[PDB]
């Protein structure tokens, strides 16, 4: 599934459940360390609902496992994240996904 | 995809502003190397922007200003006809007026 | 390398007699004034009587009791006897042979700081 | 496989569109062809610009050194600000080694932003990994988080069995490095980026720890050096700001831990001279003299009884008349200088031409009322003076008496410390004297000199008796973009340290390894010895002193150079005013400096006549325009950065020859080398470090895994490649291995023992290490060891490397017997066959890339294409690529604003930095390697590709292919992309 790494603490206590709102600033990159995401350079949060599954699912769980203001690591396997059927000049085939994600004002 | 049009056309009109600036004053080295690689890209990128319509009115009142104070004012600065150009500039500008 | 074992000092009321044994093992080279000093429990490290080569004894303000002091130069050797004790005679006492001769050395830094020290040992009066 | 070529990629455009018509299907088989790979292309991408500073406190251990083995230090955070600029904030901790840790601002290996831990001769702690050799390990804490503000870490380092540990508030740290060289000296170092705030407790007066330190772990503030003080410093600079600007420095001279062991001289076993009873006892006597004057002088009295509180001295006679050890000690003393006066170059002698008679031999001070009276002075200064050779001499005995006593202390068992501890043996004087304090020289010297003195008195007749190359010289040149080739140009050079600095004008094919003046390229003037090197030394004009200004003026249409010396022009022996004449244009000409060791100065090339000074001197008046007066931006200036870089051999190679004998019938292909100028004239033989161009990968995960059979040949994963070494190239020169990308060893005494290891134990709660590993920077195996495992050898030695990347294990074989030396490795590893040679005979070695039973060739393992192809080949794309020492480099236009100062004894001494700064870094994916994107500018092919890759991007995107646009969007973003347009250079 996905793999959870603390990086930073957070609050602990205020963890998203369906239905809610929640912005993060995220860096997606692949295994062999090549970076392709970055929510940074764009200088806007991504933001994604908890249940309507336009996220990957792996990442959607990362998220959820989470509390607000906490900073952590995602190891996505290729199971949870697109796969076979990869992003076209993107993701190549088969790949392991590594997002590092802070989540910040949960609504 | 998208991208800020506001900040971008606002980027823009510094760009040029600053190009012109440095094309008046005397200079040995112009941005990229030549007059042409200082000014093409920055006035293609300008006439996408105000054939798209991202330009306001005032921003257009300053476009204009910029090309010729003289002509174009409401009621010193060399305009960029005033300076002399390169062709690529020449046929850039009359995208411009056209 | 010159190492200067000491051994002896025991335990012992006031009045007790204390015999320690001080051999200085190494180069025959420099070897002279065989002194000694004692550092107290948290105090000021003081010298006691120096005897060199030649039978020439100096003496301190570390000389209460009464010390008996004499060395041996073919075996390198110092006995130092005490016979009487007083409460604030405990200290770890040492045993230093330095080139300096009779504490003299009217000459360069580096003679002078020439020096070996040793082991010691705990001298402790009830 | 071919390589590089931008008309593959002219091919590739014109297969997007045609006629504006757009192929959508070979648009996106081209996309997804090419870019999810992220090979074979260059990236470029935003990163910061990260800086180190040390705290000048410099520890080692060597056989004999006066030196303590533990360390400990402490540093701790005051605010950090995460994500500043859009990148994570970097900050590390840690030791770092003087040779080898070397630190530039921006393009490092990687993707940049080098700091601690990202070379084998740096080791640091981010508060959740042991960064080393640029791999980051995660480690086990109770907190586990980032460096946060109010948090301190407690660095120990022990040399007596290498290691160095980590503990973060308290709770200490389950990882640990071992095993690692000590061939330097380790010093305190913190790595960090914009927006930080550290302090650096050092020790006693210069902070107090907040922990106390492991037992037996020392301060750091007690291995201050006496001569040198406490106080932060950059690692190592190239420029500086000053009152006048920018000032350029040189190299810095370092220091070895085998300069704190001292090396004495054995004068005891030197015999003495029959002046025994000549002169060494009147010398004795006279010294008996002075040390009665000094008891006399003192308030110290001649008493039978020694009493030192009463100060009377135990002889209490005028004569000495000290017993045999007492005077026996005198003499032998007296002896011992008599030994070491012979020991060196100088000749004792008793031909004074009776001075004995002459000399007073009375002090007549008439203040000796005890019983040591008459005191005795020969007045010998008065008779005679020393002279500067004799002082020197006296310097040199004390060295040598110094020198002495230390090795003594070590044997003994004491250590250097600033401060005194009698009973841990520990002294603040245990420094050798070359090191010392001048207080303490002049107390080791007056009694030397005053035996000088009464030596003159009695007739003495004594009389006193590559790599490196590269870290002593940088130039400062101008870029290429800047050359003039005709009119009347002016600049200064202002000289703050006087020395070892050569300044003018030079072509733009200045090679960055030739001292300037030695070839012809450069007509540059030496202003310390005042002679001008166009193509060898001629004296002209005078030298320089401290802040004379020199004015460098050329008349590119009259051909001549002219150099101005404080306004006033500088004459040649003939008395010609220019220094040069008839110069042909040519190419051009650039200004051009280069400063030796320890040599600063300030180069003003003319951007303002208000700072230009001495121009309407000389320069004005004739017509010499300012160079670089009109242009708005700063000179853009390149420097000569000695690190050892792999490059391809040119075929123009004037000592060595790569020869290509691919397509052999029933022999592999392979390329040779050969000496061209083998037993000839000028013929140079030196360390050759070769590689291939291609590297092969290892597995991201390690899952174990006659006609040769085809099913072994498709399910295999073993490699194989061989180096045969000819017959009159003796196998005790050569090495036979892989190198990772990271390696600049240009060590031309190379040895087996000198690689780079390091051995990181990540241990559990119970101390117990649950994982060991090693990290290296190449694997090879000496030939020296197969030859004498066993004249000219007579035949050839085939050493044959099988490498599987199935598991991870690499295993020699040489010429057929089996090695049984072999190394594993870590996942995600690229290595590069390599060679060590020492070059002796015409044919020396054969690189051979072939095929066992059962085993893929190389070819496979480097090309995808031909990942499933049995026959080797060898595409144009390899090549074989040697070691370069010394390469050019641009310097950023921005350094970080960094203040290193102390808050008070309390705070610390605290480093600030708040400034951001961020660069375009192209990478090469091959070499792992970055470089500044405005480094292209004399880069004409890696400019002409990445235009043409551009290109291709907008060919793939054009006519509205939203989803080729999207795709290209994850490669170029919205941040560069708006960098680029604000880039102004």
């Amino acid at each position: 599934g996905v793999e959870i790494e603390t990086i930073s603490p957070g609050d602990g206590r205020t963890f998203p459940k369906k239905g809610q709102t929640c912005v993060v600033h995220y860096t997606g990159m692949l295994q062999n360390g090549k970076k392709f995401d970055s929510s940074r350079d764009r200088n806007k949060p991504f933001k994604f609902r908890i249940g309507k599954q336009e996220v990957i699912k792996g990442f959607e769980e990362g998220a959820a496992q989470m509390s607000l203001g906490q900073r952590a690591k995602l190891t996505c396997t290729p199971d949870v994240a697109y796969g076979a059927t990869g992003h076209p000049g993107v993701i190549p085939p088969n790949a392991t996904l590594i997002f590092d994600v802070e989540l910040l004002n949960l609504e | 995809p998208a991208i800020p049009l506001e900040a971008l056309r606002d980027k823009a009109l510094r760009m040029l502003g600053e190009a012109v600036r440095d094309g008046g004053q005397h200079a040995r080295d112009p941005v990229g190397g030549s007059v042409e690689f200082q000014f093409v890209p920055v006035l293609k990128l300008v006439s996408t922007l105000l054939v798209m319509g991202i330009f306001g009115d005032e921003d257009v009142k300053q476009i204009l200003k910029m090309i010729e104070p003289e002509v174009f004012t409401e009621e010193l600065e060399e305009g960029l006809l005033q300076m002399k150009l390169p062709e690529s500039v020449k046929l850039q500008m009359c995208n411009l007026l056209e | 390398q010159v190492q200067l074992q000491e051994s002896g000092g025991g335990l012992m009321q006031a009045g007790g007699s204390l015999r320690l044994s001080c051999t200085a093992s190494g180069s025959i080279f420099s070897i002279n004034s065989m002194g000694w000093y004692r550092q107290a429990p948290g105090k000021q490290r003081e010298l006691v009587a120096t005897i060199t080569s030649g039978n020439s004894i100096n003496y301190a303000d570390s000389v209460k009791g009464r010390f008996t002091i004499s060395r041996d130069n073919a075996k390198n050797t110092v006995y130092l006897q005490m016979n009487s004790l007083k409460p604030e005679d405990t200290a770890v006492y040492y045993c230093n042979a330095d080139r300096v001769p009779n504490g003299y050395n009217p000459w360069g830094t580096p003679n002078d700081e020439y020096d070996y020290w040793g082991q010691g040992t705990q001298v402790t009066v009830s | 496989k071919h390589g590089r070529n931008h008309k593959v990629l002219d091919v590739l455009c014109s297969l997007c569109v045609c006629n504006g018509v757009a192929v959508r299907s070979n648009q996106d088989l081209i996309t997804e062809n090419l870019l999810p790979g992220r090979e074979l292309l260059l990236q470029t991408n935003l990163i910061n610009y990260v800086t180190s500073i040390r705290p000048n406190i410099f520890v080692g251990r060597a056989e004999g050194s006066t030196q303590y083995g533990k360390w400990y230090f402490e540093v701790m955070v005051d605010e950090v600000v995460p994500f500043l600029t859009a990148q994570a904030t970097h900050l590390r901790v840690g030791w770092a080694l003087t040779e080898g840790y070397s630190p530039y601002p921006g393009g490092g290996e990687g993707w940049g932003g080098n700091g601690v831990g990202d070379d084998l001769y740096s080791y640091g702690f981010d508060g959740l990994h042991l960064w080393t050799g640029h791999v980051a390990r995660p480690v086990t804490s109770p907190g586990q988080h980032l460096l946060a503000p109010e948090d301190v870490v407690s660095c120990c380092l022990d040399l007596s069995v290498p290691s160095i540990s980590f503990r973060i508030n308290g709770c200490p740290v389950q990882g640990v490095f071992e095993a690692f060289n000590l061939d330097g000296l380790f010093f305190p170092v913190v790595s960090f980026s914009a927006g930080v705030k550290v302090r650096f407790l050092l020790g006693g007066r210069h902070g107090e720890f907040k922990f106390l330190p492991p037992p037996g772990y020392a301060p750091c503030h007690e291995a201050v050096l006496p001569r040198e003080r406490l106080r932060l410093e950059p690692i190592k600079e190239y420029r500086r700001e000053g009152p006048r600007g920018p000032h350029l420095v040189g190299p810095s001279r370092c220091l070895s831990h085998t300069d704190f062991v001292p090396c004495p001289v054995d004068t005891v076993q030197i015999v003495l001279p029959p002046h025994l009873e000549r002169i060494r006892e009147k010398l004795a006597e006279n010294i008996h003299e002075l040390w009665a004057l000094t008891r006399i002088e003192q308030g110290w009295t001649y008493g039978p009884v020694r009493d030192d509180n009463k100060r009377l001295h135990p002889c209490l006679v005028n004569f000495h008349s000290l017993p045999e050890p007492e005077r026996n000690y005198n003499l032998q003393m007296s002896g011992e200088t008599l030994k070491t006066l012979l020991a060196l170059g100088c000749h004792v002698g008793m031909a004074d031409e009776k001075a004995e008679d002459n000399l007073k031999k009375t002090k007549l001070p008439k203040t000796y009322m005890m019983s040591n009276g008459y005191k005795p002075a020969p007045l010998d200064l008065s008779h005679v003076r020393l002279t500067p050779a004799q002082t020197t001499l006296v310097d040199r005995l004390a060295e040598n008496g110094h020198n002495v006593w230390a090795r003594d202390r070590v044997a003994q068992g004491w250590s250097y410390s600033a401060v005194q501890d009698i009973p841990a043996r520990r002294n603040p004087r245990l420094v050798p004297y070359r090191l010392l304090d001048e207080a303490t020289k002049r107390s080791n010297r007056d009694s030397l000199c005053q035996a000088v003195r009464t030596l003159l008195g009695y007739g003495y007749n004594i009389e006193p008796p590559n790599q490196s190359r590269w870290d002593r010289v940088r130039i400062f040149r101008a870029e290429k973009s800047y050359t003039v080739q005709s009119g009347r140009w002016y600049f200064e050079f202002e000289a703050v340290t006087t020395g070892e600095m050569r300044v003018g004008w030079a072509r733009p094919e200045l090679r960055p390894d030739v001292e300037l003046g030695a070839d012809e390229l450069a007509y540059v003037f030496n202003g310390h010895r005042g002679q001008r090197w166009h193509l060898g030394s001629e004296p002209f004009g005078r030298p320089w002193q401290s802040g004379d200004v020199v004015g460098c003026m050329i008349d590119l249409t009259e051909n001549t150079i002219i150099f101005t010396l404080n306004g006033e022009v500088l004459m040649s022996d003939s008395g010609s005013e220019t220094a040069f004449r008839e110069i042909e244009i040519g190419d051009g000409f650039l200004p051009v400096c280069s400063l030796g060791p320890g040599q600063v100065g300030h180069l003003n090339l003319g951007q303002d006549v208000s700072s230009l000074r001495f121009f309407a001197i000389c320069g004005l008046q004739e017509g010499f325009e300012p160079f670089a007066i009109n242009m708005q931006r700063p000179v853009t200036t390149w420097f000569s950065k000695s690190l050892p870089q792999f490059e391809p051999v040119p075929p123009e190679h004037p000592h060595y020859e790569v020869a290509r004998m691919d397509g052999t019938v029933d022999t592999p292909p392979c390329l040779r080398l050969a000496h061209r100028t083998w037993g000839s004239q000028n013929s140079l033989v030196e360390m050759l470090f070769l590689r291939l161009s291609l590297p092969v990968q290892f597995h991201q995960h390690f899952r174990c895994t006659n006609r040769d059979d085809p099913e072994i040949i498709l399910n295999t994963t073993t490699y194989y490649y061989s180096v045969r070494v000819f017959a009159g190239q003796e196998p005790s020169c050569v090495w036979v291995g892989w190198v990772t990308p990271d390696y600049h060893q240009h060590d031309m005494n190379f040895d087996l023992s000198k690689v780079r290891a390091v051995t990181v134990t990540m241990g559990d709660e119970q101390g117990n290490v649950h994982s060991s590993l090693k990290c290296s920077n190449c694997y090879m195996v000496w030939g020296g060891d197969f030859v004498s495992p066993g004249r000219i050898s007579h035949t050839d030695l085939v050493i044959g490397c099988l490498v599987d990347l199935a598991t991870g294990l690499m295993t020699f074989t040489a010429n057929g017997k089996e090695s049984n030396t072999f190394f594993q490795v870590e996942p995600n590893t690229k290595l590069f066959p390599a060679v060590f040679v020492l070059p002796t005979h015409q044919n020396v070695i054969q690189f051979e890339l072939g095929k066992q039973k059962n085993i893929m060739p190389l070819s496979a393992a480097m090309f995808l294409s031909e990942r499933k192809n049995p026959a080797p080949q060898c595409p144009p794309r390899l090549e074989v690529q040697m070691l370069m020492p010394v390469s050019w480099s641009r310097m950023p236009n921005h350094f970080l604003q960094v203040e290193t100062r102390r808050a008070g004894e309390r705070l610390g001494w605290a480093v600030q930095c708040q400034d951001p700064l961020t660069m375009m870094a192209l990478h090469i994916p091959e070499e792992n390697r970055c470089m500044d994107i405005l480094e292209l500018s004399e880069r004409l092919d890696l400019q002409r590709f990445h235009s043409h890759t551009l290109r291709l991007y907008r060919a793939v995107c054009a006519l509205g292919n939203n989803r080729v646009a999207h795709a290209l969007c994850s490669h170029v973003d919205q941040a560069q992309l708006l960098h680029a347009l604000e880039d102004a250079h």
